[PDB]
């Protein structure tokens, strides 16, 4: 996370830190006492595209709360993870829920309206290209979907698209996706922030909801928007996978 | 227990009420109250002998982030 | 007791209800229900820790004489 | 009790059997878990008029229910037992109350209306002048007070009274007293029935009340009425003596 605020009060107990077997740090989101949401790209880090779910699980390390290790039982990739960059992690044991470890709610409403402000916490790289030592968060607004597709691709028309990504690497954009623009300065998400939740605070209920999971975390304030997976677009697959 | 005092020519029926600690909520179709019957069984009226469950509360951070 | 089963992340508060056997009646200003608090005390709301009494019933013969 | 019925169902759990130290049998009435009503003449049986309450108590034997011995703590004579033939017995222990042992209620209403039918149980002598082997009871109606005073004395006028008792011995008659005539035949109370209750069954409450305590038990069907102590006329002294 470039710029932003330090999680000094511990306001994101659903944030988890995942580490690959070659010491790359990514994010995950506790949605359950036993389950976490993350991206498929995170799970395939330091692997080949030929790896399976049973191959990936033993090579992962996962922390919640204050550097609290949690054992992983298995992972479940989304059946279409090439368009829906999502994976589910199941823990062997129910994690004990307290003020440092607590799942975020899955939303029943669609909060992904252009302009709605969400909170993104992350262990990703900072302004010095270094993995942050303490958890940071940033407030980002949902961006216009067509302007986002226009910035990272050619146009809305499929037969007119071109790369054009200011970071080179192309994000996944489709119906399951929304974008989040620059807050007000040059603060943004960056490498390692993927898997974290675009958290929305429902002031009517005073409840925090995972509206999105950060998928494209390579617009390190040199491209416009990060790209997030709509949680409402995967909620059905999530509830089915959890049981079981 | 610890043993309610006994009274002459009286008897006690034991009730118990389940509640969840932080940061959990009670998941049951009954009211959480269970009464001990003659068969050494704690019975709720009426989820039966089915005990409650304590489910974790989601999205209620103890120290939420500063508002927008 | 006999020990209500414990649930994970839950706890029990113990209640007790006093009743009199035959051929007695409950003498108390409260409702006969006593709840165990943190001080090992069974408290009624609110006769305090004052326990009930079982008083004998007068003039209710089990097999009354043949009517007039 | 001459004639009457056998207490075959055990319908008088308040009836007690008192025995003097010379084997005379009289009655007492359980009004409490620890207290019983009886007559002063019963307690002075086989004693001199000079005896006190502490003298009488150790010489008594008392049974309730089915020949169940109960220990006596003390007796309390009525302060005016020459006009109110009443004494109270206190037991050392609360008697256990069941279907064979149960106190009768003390009445809040005055049931001593001329003609009201009451039940009198008793261990007294039968038609053969023998103490009965099993408890008996008889239904008797309250008699006219003036006709009763006229039969056992001269008239209502004090300066006109004469003995005239068909049994010779005179009953105590005053304001604390009511009489009970012959039921319908020649069945009546007799020697040893004193101390028993003139029990009234309140059909409105379905509750049995001690309306009177039999004092004069010598009209063995040759005089008209037995004479009873109004329980309502001693209720205040009874409640004060019980505490304590
Ligand atoms: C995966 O992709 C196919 C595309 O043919 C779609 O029909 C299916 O529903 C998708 N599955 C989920 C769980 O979204
Ligand atoms: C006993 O007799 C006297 C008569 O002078 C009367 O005043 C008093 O109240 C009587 N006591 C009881 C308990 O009835």
């Amino acid at each position: 996370i470039l710029g932003g605020h330090l999680d000094a009060k511990g306001s994101f107990p659903w944030q988890a830190k995942m580490v690959s077997h070659h010491n790359l740090t990514t994010g995950a989101t506790l949605i359950n006492e036993q389950w976490l949401l993350t991206t498929a790209k995170n799970l395939f880090l330091n692997h080949s595209e030929n790896a399976t779910a049973k191959d990936i699980a033993p090579t992962l390390t996962l922390y919640v709360g204050k550097k609290q290790l949690v054992e992983i039982e298995k992972v479940v990739l989304h059946p279409n993870y090439s368009q829906v960059d999502i994976g589910l992690i199941k823990l062997k044991q129910k994690v004990s829920v307290n003020e440092r470890v607590m799942p975020i709610c899955l939303p029943s409403k669609d909060y992904a309206e252009v302009g709605r402000v969400g909170y993104v916490s992350g262990w990703g790289r900072n302004a010095n290209f270094k993995f942050t030592d303490h958890l940071k968060y940033v407030m980002l607004p949902v961006a216009d979907q067509d302007q986002c597709i226009r910035h990272y691709e050619g146009s809305t028309v499929p037969e007119k698209k071109t790369p054009k990504s200011p970071v080179g690497v192309q994000p996944i954009l489709n119906e399951h996706t929304f974008c989040a623009g620059m807050s007000k300065y040059q603060e943004d998400t960056c490498y390692g922030d993927a898997g974290s939740a675009f958290a929305v605070h429902d002031l009517e209920e005073d409840t925090w909801y995972a509206t999105g999971i950060l998928s494209f975390d390579k617009s390190c304030a040199v491209a416009e928007y990060g790209v997030y997976v709509k949680v409402t677009s995967i909620q059905d697959w999530v509830q089915k996978t959890i049981a079981e | 227990c610890p043993k309610p005092p006994e009274i002459a020519h009286g008897y006690v029926e034991h009730s118990v009420r389940y509640q969840c600690k932080n940061y959990y909520k009670l998941r049951t179709e009954g009211d959480g109250v269970y009464t001990l019957n003659n068969e050494k069984q704690w019975i709720n009226k009426a989820v039966g002998d089915k005990l409650p469950e304590c489910e974790a509360v989601c999205g209620k951070p103890k120290n939420p982030a500063n508002p927008v």
